[PDB]
């Protein structure tokens, strides 16, 4: 099927069956900008990464737990579990 | 600069001054932005213990998993109107 | 110096109008004027304060015209806080996009409805700044009048009675809030939006008092009893009409109801949030119901703008900060959005046809896509589909209402669903199809529309992707208005 | 700063005298009489006028010159609509796009850079910055700790204490 | 005229042709019409509640009048969770004990102390 | 070079810039590129777990504040937990080879820079929604996946079922992001977070009531999108859509989120047995409706739509096992099966001329097919779990995990899942019958143009037939082993019932289903061809019956009269009786006329009498009377006097 098409009309995703001639050309300046804008997004975003276990030290979260026991002593707050 | 601006209560000002008034409503405001903090501080620990954690993140924050759930209800933003507008102990 | 500058304007003006016949270059250049001197004053702005900040008095005694030093203090006094600035961008950036929306359709007397359309654009720049009631109350009727002569000249065939609606309603609303406002004068013998918070009125006074302002914000925000005015009064405005209308005035009585209401009458509001609950769940579920069977293509977008109207009060009524950001977050980005999709039906769709019915449109891709690309977006955006700032406002706004209440959390989160039925059923409709035998193929869209539309859609998206942008402004007045003893 | 010349404008008035009205002046569905017009669409494009003599003139100037570019500009978009007239290309400004681009759209970003860096400044990092503050404050030993183990150490000392004083602010309260 | 709510609005029409309501989709689509996508002529008259009987209406089957339907589907429903239910009374019971815990049913690994080991508990 | 952010980032560059340079690039560019990135979005996202097998340790990465509010913060942030892995390199490889199909599938289509580009906005939506680690990333990428799925189902604006299908297909999806919006307000609510750390970190502590209502609400959002028996209806109206987009959205994407929501909230969801109970049953329900509807349907799309929506009742029910391993290893291999499935249809209905989808008018094709035959039939011969393939370690030990469970009632759904195992045969082979070994049916010419399609139809299939015999064997030592750490998901130590599931089976009860399904496979295909009057019978209680089961066990009529057009009743009864008709009564239409017959009565008050003066003069006499009297009455009583007020005003007014 290869049915008359109106050439009056522009969209930007390309209109009926949109092949420009000089696609090859322009195809080269896509290639440029996907792979500088996916590199640059990449080494942008390295600092931000981190990975989810070894990121503190033990020692960290057993005296957070021990002043955790702090806050929860001078309260006088209960378990879950005694009522 | 990281200027530190006096503390003003309610209660010793008179409220037909306006610098006094307006000075105890912010820093009643700021002082519950600072409690608010505390909280996120204790949010933060908390994750990373689970983090830390993986399996036995039961028994290691137990205390930081109840101190985050016990402080929730009462660590949030109030508003100054329903402290200024009504006295308690008359 | 300041009377030099003005007679200097003023000749400007006259010496412009003499050789041009047209207003409309000079109106656009006194809108971006207002533009840039508002943000030079957000560049002054101070947001560690609570204060505010650019205070100025008006028609003083020892000075009636002009600036006020003063030890006595009787006229009208202006200026902002964070609150007020936000509905204050909103606004500037709202007055040349809608001037520039009627460039080329108005075409018998122009220069009379630029006029118009500027001078309702700078009294509701002037709403937000004023801090008495009165001088609130002064410029929140000034529009009614200039609303009158502007949808009663120019607009379709019904523009009579919907010029008497939009008079009708108003002032029948705006008169029970005038009651309210004598008696909170006589009371306090002060109307002031600086000190009102100190005073305390009796428990039954309070509830007298409130019931005047509430019914004139029923009638603007409007929920269910009086919602009525909206739909003819868009269906038959022109088109800046249109959008000043639901772009600025339902937000200024969202911005009225936190100015005017919860300071001064909070034990009143703590005992009357379950009516408002009732009238506000009440309003979204039978008005996004109504919208279903509809003929016409502006009313739709009214009655749209009712159900999200009614999704932003029972955030400013939850008592919640969560509540209070989140319905100053679904204002803003509502002013944006809408005013596109009237853009949508009354610029792009019936100057090119000049009807309105939904039946003669169908199949608006194959002639015009990227039309139909921007009445898909806009459709999405309306509905609370996120990164778009309504999600952020319907989001937060309904959280609060959940902490309020949960039961009319739980059925006001289906205005979610609601919402979406009658966008999506008439987004179909025009985009899908063969194209229609009745319409005649015309232009695609201009440059212009284009433009105003792509400025429309950045603004919901910056603020979909990132609310923080404006937390600077409201921190302070997302903690001022709660009462949580 | 620029001047026009006004027998230029009245020959131009009398030029447009003889001339058809525009409701008929291209409904001919040629260049015996439409060769004349696409002249005056290019004398509607220059600009005749500049600001120092906008100011400094009498008023039946500026009428003759009114009814002029009235006429002119008719003769120009009638022209545009039916059929300079006979070209075709896409260079072009239209009225609006001077200070709408060039105003409205840098005073738009100016507004979006003013509300990013001025979101720096709130009460989040000021507060969190004051709440370690106060436990340095207090506890000033934290301070001969190295460097990310101060950090560590503040946590615990924010989990140990309230290091509000909102009790302190309801004295009535209690 | 012909459904319950199109009866509900006749007294309120005067001046309007009262139209016999008929689905846009159940007629023909072999004749040709003006529009062949709505099956609509150009200048036929339209019922009120059109939108009922439009091609963009429901789908509005065919084959089993809809109190029928109810009946069927209602009808699968019950006979399903009726089977189900039934079926629960007719069970063979289990060849293991359900296995159980050390250090008494770990409870001070799922959180727990010892005033809340009923709280958090296995089978020790 | 960073794993973490290219598998964010080049399908973003994939959408944004077909579009923006649509009509600059063209098709055969767009396509090629297109297709290319996602190709190397999935060779990235297959080497980061093969990393990830190595240690256990995770990657997210940190954006820019979504909000900052009192007591709740929402961040951009990013992970690629374990779970994140296992369905994002099946998203990647059923997105890839469905892009690499449609090269070849819409070759003389138009519109083919559209498609691919909302193909690849289809891919990173759903990227974001498995990658996110909050909440409120999951929403996003959960509403945007629907948007597309609008974009993509009415992909032919022109025809009408098209635009009325994606209608549907959002409405039900809608349906479930307004019950995802209020779990999503509830989880803010009581966590006062969204984080994933945060929140199960503190589920155990959380009350039971709470949580049953917030995972009650978040699978009633899971339930619309994962298509249970509430809400299936636009699975099967999803097929006006071409077919790489229904092999996309029904064999891995759109289905999956569903599933993902409940895999995601497993670790909250264990502390409930009330919304699991209910889960199973759904799920029980949803096998045994859609086999019995695919048994009796007629449409080749159709069967294998329904034919997933038996397989996600299977997973629904190893979720209400509490064996969240089952349904994300049965989620895995069920991907790569109804992609090679809905391409080897695709493939026949792109080798007939006639392009016809009732496989009444298929007939023989085996002699004229043999690769799309011996694709299909790998494909059907895993999906029925027959042993070896992929299908049987997928889909068997959830049918065992019925049975080994440590509650009684179970075994109910034992027989239940093994009903629908029984029928997941039997439309099967239906489906390789009448397309490959039948007299033929279709007149002769489509048997003279009968060939085999393009090598970018092929290749795809016979990556995914690889696929779908390999992946099985591979990766069940990750996803079944009897001791595994590879997903972080906390079995509660009493809901975990793997070691007794697999060693107290029955010889018989483990031996059934395997021969079963083989025996009944041959059965129905020798009884098909030897007899074919069993089937051809013309009772007309099995017509009626037949015509139940056929028409989707009535459902779409009983969601269309009773709740579509009954609403639509309801609304125009409110847009006109109510809004239109009694508050215009007591607005400006009911005042207008009343203020009409005021005026006229007070108008006609003095028109009686052809004189002025003795009208006016026994007017003055008729009020300093009448006042007189009434101050007469009114220091008497004055409630004797209101209705007397009331009268002068109703015949001075009327
Ligand atoms: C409490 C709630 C307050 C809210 C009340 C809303 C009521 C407003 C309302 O009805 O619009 C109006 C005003 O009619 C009043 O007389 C204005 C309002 C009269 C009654 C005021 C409110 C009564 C409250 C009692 C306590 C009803 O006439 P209306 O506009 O058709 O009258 C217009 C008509 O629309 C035009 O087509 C005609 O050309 C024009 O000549 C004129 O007749
Ligand atoms: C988060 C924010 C995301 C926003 C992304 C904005 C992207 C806008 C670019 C879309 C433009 C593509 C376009 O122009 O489509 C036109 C299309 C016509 O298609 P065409 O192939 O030209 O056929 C011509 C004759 N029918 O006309 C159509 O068929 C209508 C379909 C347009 C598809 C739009 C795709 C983007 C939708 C994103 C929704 C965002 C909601 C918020
Ligand atoms: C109350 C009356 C106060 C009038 C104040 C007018 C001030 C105008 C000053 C600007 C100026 O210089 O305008 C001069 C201009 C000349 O008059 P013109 O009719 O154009 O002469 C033509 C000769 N061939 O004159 C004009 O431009 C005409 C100005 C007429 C103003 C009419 C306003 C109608 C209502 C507008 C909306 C209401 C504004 C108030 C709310 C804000
Ligand atoms: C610093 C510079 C500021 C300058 C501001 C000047 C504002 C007034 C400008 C103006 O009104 O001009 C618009 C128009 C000009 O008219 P004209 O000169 O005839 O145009 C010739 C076309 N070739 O003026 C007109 O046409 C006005 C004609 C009279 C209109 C009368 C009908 C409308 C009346 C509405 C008044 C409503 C008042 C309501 C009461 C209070 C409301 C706040
Ligand atoms: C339609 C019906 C509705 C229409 C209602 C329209 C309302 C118009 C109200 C006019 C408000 C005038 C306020 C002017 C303020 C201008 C100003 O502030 O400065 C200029 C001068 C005073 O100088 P200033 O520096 O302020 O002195 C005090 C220092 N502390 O003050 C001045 O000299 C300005 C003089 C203005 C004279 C205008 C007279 C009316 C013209 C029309
Ligand atoms: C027509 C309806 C009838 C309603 C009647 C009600 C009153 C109408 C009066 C109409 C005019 C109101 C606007 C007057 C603007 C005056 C500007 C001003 O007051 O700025 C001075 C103020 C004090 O500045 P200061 O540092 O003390 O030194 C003075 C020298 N600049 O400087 C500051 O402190 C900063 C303040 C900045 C000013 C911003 C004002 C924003 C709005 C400007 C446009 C409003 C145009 C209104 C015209 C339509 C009227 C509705
Ligand atoms: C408790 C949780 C568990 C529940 C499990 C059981 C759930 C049963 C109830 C399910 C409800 C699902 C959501 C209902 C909205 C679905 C809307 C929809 O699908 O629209 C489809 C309809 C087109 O459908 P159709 O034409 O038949 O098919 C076209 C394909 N050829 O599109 C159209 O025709 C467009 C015009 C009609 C659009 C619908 C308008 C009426 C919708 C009423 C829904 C009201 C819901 C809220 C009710 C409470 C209000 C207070
Ligand atoms: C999936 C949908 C995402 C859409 C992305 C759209 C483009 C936004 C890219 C910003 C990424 C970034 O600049 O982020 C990186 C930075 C830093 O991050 P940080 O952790 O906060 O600071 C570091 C904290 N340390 C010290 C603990 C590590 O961000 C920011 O703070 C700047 C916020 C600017 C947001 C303004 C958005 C305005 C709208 C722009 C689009 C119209």
């Amino acid at each position: 099927g290869r049915y008359p098409f109106p050439k009056d009309v522009i969209s930007m995703t390309g209109g009926w069956w949109a092949n420009p001639s000089n696609w090859k050309l322009n195809g080269l300046f896509a290639t440029g900008i996907a792979v500088g804008l996916a590199l640059w997004v990449s080494t942008a975003t390295l600092p931000y990464t981190r990975r989810r276990e070894g990121i503190t030290s033990e020692s960290d979260i057993s005296k957070w737990n021990a002043a955790a026991g702090v806050w929860r002593e001078r309260h006088g707050k209960i378990s879950t579990g005694e009522a | 600069e990281h200027q530190r601006p006096e503390l003003v209560s309610f209660d010793d000002i008179n409220y037909n001054d306006h610098k006094k008034v307006r000075e105890a409503q912010e820093s009643y405001t700021r002082e519950q932005f600072i409690r608010l903090e505390a909280l996120k501080t204790v949010r933060k620990a908390l994750e990373k213990c689970y983090e830390e954690s993986g399996p036995n993140h039961f028994e290691d924050c137990k205390n930081l998993a109840e101190q985050y759930l016990d402080m929730l209800p009462t660590h949030r933003l109030q508003g100054y109107l329903g402290y200024q507008r009504n006295d308690p102990s008359k | 110096f300041l009377t030099s500058i003005l007679l200097s304007s003023l000749y400007l003006f006259n010496r412009i109008l003499a050789w041009q016949g047209n207003v409309k270059h000079f109106y656009l250049f006194a809108s971006n004027l207002l533009l840039l001197f508002i943000v030079v004053l957000y560049i002054n702005f101070n947001t560690f304060s609570n204060s505010f900040q650019f205070n100025f008095e008006l028609f003083n005694s020892l000075n009636p015209f002009g600036l006020s030093n003063s030890d006595i203090s009787n006229g009208l006094l202006f200026g902002i806080d964070g609150l007020s600035l936000t509905f204050i961008l909103l606004t500037v950036l709202l007055i040349p996009l809608t001037l520039l929306g009627n460039w080329y359709n108005i075409n018998f007397n122009s220069n009379l409805y630029y006029t118009l359309v500027l001078a309702i654009g700078l009294v509701i720049l002037l709403n937000f700044w004023a801090l008495d009631y009165i001088s609130f109350y002064i410029l929140f009727e000034a529009t009614l009048p200039l609303l009158f002569i502007l949808i009663h000249i120019y607009g379709s065939s019904d523009s009579e009675r919907a010029s008497f609606y939009v008079l009708m309603f108003t002032l029948s609303g705006s008169l029970f809030m005038l009651l309210s406002i004598v008696v909170i004068s006589i009371v306090l013998n002060t109307t002031n939006f600086i000190n009102h918070n100190l005073f305390v009125l009796s428990l039954d006074l309070q509830t007298i008092i409130w019931l005047g302002l509430f019914i004139a914000i029923m009638v603007k925000t409007p929920l269910f009893p009086i919602h009525v005015w909206l739909p003819v009064v868009h269906s038959e405005s022109p088109l800046a009409g249109s959008m000043i209308l639901a772009g600025l005035i339902l937000k200024l009585a969202l911005y009225a109801i936190l100015r005017l209401l919860l300071p001064l009458l909070c034990e009143a509001q703590i005992l009357y949030t379950p009516m408002i609950y009732i009238i506000s769940l009440l309003t979204i579920i039978l008005t996004s119901l109504a919208t279903l069977r509809q003929i016409d293509l502006k009313v739709i977008i009214a009655y749209s703008s009712i159900s999200h109207m009614g999704i932003a009060i029972l955030g400013v009524c939850s008592n919640t900060s969560l509540g209070i950001y989140g319905s100053i977050v679904l204002g803003v980005a509502h002013g944006f959005v809408s005013p596109a999709l009237f853009l949508i039906v009354g610029g792009i769709l019936y100057d090119r046809y000049h009807i309105r019915i939904v039946n003669y449109y169908k199949g608006l891709t194959t002639y015009m896509p990227q039309l139909a690309t921007y009445i898909i977006i806009l459709s999405f955006a309306n509905i609370g589909t996120p990164l778009t700032g309504n999600f952020t406002g319907e989001f937060l706004s309904l959280q609060g209402g959940f902490i309020r209440n949960p039961i009319i959390g739980g059925i006001s989160c289906i205005s979610v669903l609601l919402a979406a039925i009658y966008q999506l059923k008439l987004t179909n409709k025009l985009t899908g199809g063969i194209s229609s035998i009745y319409m005649h193929r015309t232009n695609d869209v201009t440059i212009r529309e284009k433009f105003i539309m792509n400025i429309l859609i950045i603004s919901t998206l910056i603020i979909g992707i990132c609310p923080q942008i404006m937390y600077n402004l409201l921190y302070w007045t997302v903690n001022n208005y709660i009462y949580i003893i | 700063l620029r001047a026009y010349n006004e027998e230029k404008e009245l020959a131009l008035k009398q030029r447009l005298s003889q001339l058809p009205p525009p409701g008929k002046a291209f409904v001919t569905a040629k260049e015996a009489e439409l060769a004349e017009l696409a002249e005056i669409a290019a004398l509607y494009k220059t600009d005749r006028v500049g600001i120092l003599d906008i100011l400094l003139l009498g008023n039946k100037h500026a009428r003759l010159y009114r009814d002029n570019t009235a006429l002119l500009k008719d003769y120009y978009y009638n022209g545009r609509r039916i059929l300079w007239e006979i070209k075709r290309e896409g260079a072009e400004k239209e009225d609006w796009v001077n200070q709408m681009y060039f105003l409205y759209a840098p005073s738009l970003i100016l507004l979006l850079i003013v509300m990013v860096y001025k979101s720096r400044e709130d009460i989040t990092f000021w507060a969190k910055k004051e709440l370690d503050q106060r436990v340095l404050d207090k506890h000033p030993e934290i301070n001969d700790a190295p460097e990310n183990e101060r950090d560590a150490l503040i946590v615990e000392r924010i989990i140990a204490g309230d290091y509000d004083k909102l009790a302190s602010l309801q004295k009535k309260a209690t | 005229i012909r459904a319950s709510f199109d009866k509900a609005e006749e007294p309120m029409l005067g001046d309007y042709p009262d139209i016999d309501p008929f689905p846009a989709q159940l007629k023909n689509p072999y004749k040709k019409y003006d529009d062949q996508q709505d099956r609509r002529n150009l200048e036929e008259p339209l019922s009120v509640n059109d939108d009922l009987y439009d091609m963009w209406s429901p789908d509005r089957f065919t084959h089993f009048k809809n109190q029928d339907a109810l009946k069927y589907f209602i009808g699968f429903l019950t006979i399903f969770f009726g089977a189900s239910y039934v079926a629960t009374y007719f069970v063979p019971e289990k060849a293991a004990i359900p296995r159980e815990f050390p250090y008494e049913g770990l409870w001070k690994e799922s959180g727990g102390t010892e005033k809340s080991k009923a709280f958090f508990g296995q089978r020790s | 070079y960073n794993a973490i952010s290219l598998i964010i980032i080049l399908p973003c560059i994939s959408w944004l810039f077909p579009l923006f340079f649509g009509r600059q690039l063209g098709y055969v560019f767009v396509t090629r590129m297109t297709s290319t990135l996602i190709i190397i979005t999935t060779l990235i996202t297959y080497y980061y777990f093969y990393q990830l097998l190595g240690n256990n340790n995770p990657i997210n990465l940190e954006l820019f504040n979504y909000l900052n509010i009192d007591y709740l913060d929402i961040n951009y942030n990013f992970e690629i937990d374990a779970l994140t892995i296992t369905m994002l390199l099946a998203i990647t490889t059923i997105s890839s080879m469905v892009h690499i199909y449609s090269i070849g599938y819409m070759e003389t289509d138009p519109h083919q820079v559209r498609f691919f580009s909302l193909l690849s906005m289809f891919t990173f939506w759903m990227i974001i929604l498995v990658t996110g680690s909050n909440y409120f990333v999951l929403f996003v990428g959960w509403e945007f996946i629907g948007v597309t799925s609008y974009l993509l189902i009415s992909f032919w604006v022109t025809r009408l079922q098209a635009m009325k299908s994606a209608l549907s297909a959002v409405l039900m999806n809608r349906f479930g992001d307004a019950f995802f919006v209020l779990g999503l307000c509830v989880i803010a609510y009581v966590f006062g977070t969204l984080n994933y750390s945060t929140i199960f970190a503190t589920a155990y502590l959380i009350n039971t009531d709470l949580l049953v209502l917030i995972m009650l609400a978040l699978f009633i959002a899971a339930m619309a999108k994962s298509a249970q028996f509430g809400l299936h209806n636009w699975l099967t109206l999803a097929m006006e859509g071409p077919t790489p987009v229904s092999s996309l959205l029904h064999a891995a994407t759109l289905v999956t989120a569903g599933i993902y929501l409940l895999l995601r909230s497993a670790n909250i969801l264990e502390y409930t047995p009330t919304v699991l109970f209910i889960i199973l049953w759904i799920g029980a329900l949803t096998t045994l409706s859609a086999g019995l509807i695919a048994i009796c349907s007629n449409d080749l799309k159709r069967i294998i739509a329904l034919s997933t929506m038996s397989q996600l009742g299977m997973m629904t029910i190893a979720i209400g096992l509490s064996a969240y391993n089952l349904a994300l290893f049965h989620l895995l291999g069920h991907a790569f099966f109804k992609a090679l499935l809905f391409m080897s249809a695709g493939s026949i209905i792109h080798s007939i001329l006639n392009e016809s989808q009732d496989i009444r008018t298929y007939g023989g094709l085996l002699s004229y097919l043999p690769y799309t035959y011996i694709c299909i039939t790998i494909a059907s011969l895993s999906l029925m779990a027959m042993p070896g393939l992929t299908g049987y370690y997928t889909k068997d030990i959830i049918i065992e995990s019925t049975y080994g469970s440590y509650s009684i009632s179970n075994y109910v759904v034992y027989w239940i899942a093994y009903l629908s195992a029984v029928l997941t045969c039997v439309y099967s082979m239906k489906i390789l019958y009448l397309t490959f070994y039948s007299n033929p049916n279709n007149n002769t010419i489509t048997y003279y143009n009968a060939h085999e399609s393009n090598i970018y139809i092929t290749l795809p299939m016979f990556i995914l037939a690889i696929f779908a015999m390999f992946a099985g064997w591979i990766l069940k030592d990750i996803y079944l082993g009897v001791g595994t750490d590879f997903v972080g998901t906390h079995i509660l130590p009493n809901n975990f019932s793997y070691f007794d599931t697999e060693f107290s089976i029955t010889q018989f009860y483990k031996l059934l289903p395997l021969i079963s399904a083989i025996l009944v496979s041959i059965l129905i295909v020798v009884l098909n061809e030897f007899f074919a009057i069993v089937f051809n019978l013309n009772n007309k209680y099995i017509n009626t019956v037949y015509s139940i089961f056929n028409q989707k066990l009535v459902s779409d009529q009983i969601l269309n009269h009773f709740i579509i057009f009954k609403g639509l009743v309801t609304s125009g009864n409110i847009a006109h009786h109510v809004d239109k008709g009694s508050l215009y009564r007591l607005g400006p239409v009911g005042i207008n006329r009343l203020l009409n017959k005021a005026s006229y009565n007070v108008i006609n008050l003095s028109s009686n009498t052809r004189s002025s003066l003795s009208m006016n003069s026994m007017l003055i006499l008729i009020t300093i009377v009448s006042l007189l009297l009434l101050v007469l009455v009114m220091n008497v009583n004055f409630i004797i006097v209101i209705p007397v007020l009331i009268s002068i005003l109703y015949i001075l007014f009327s």
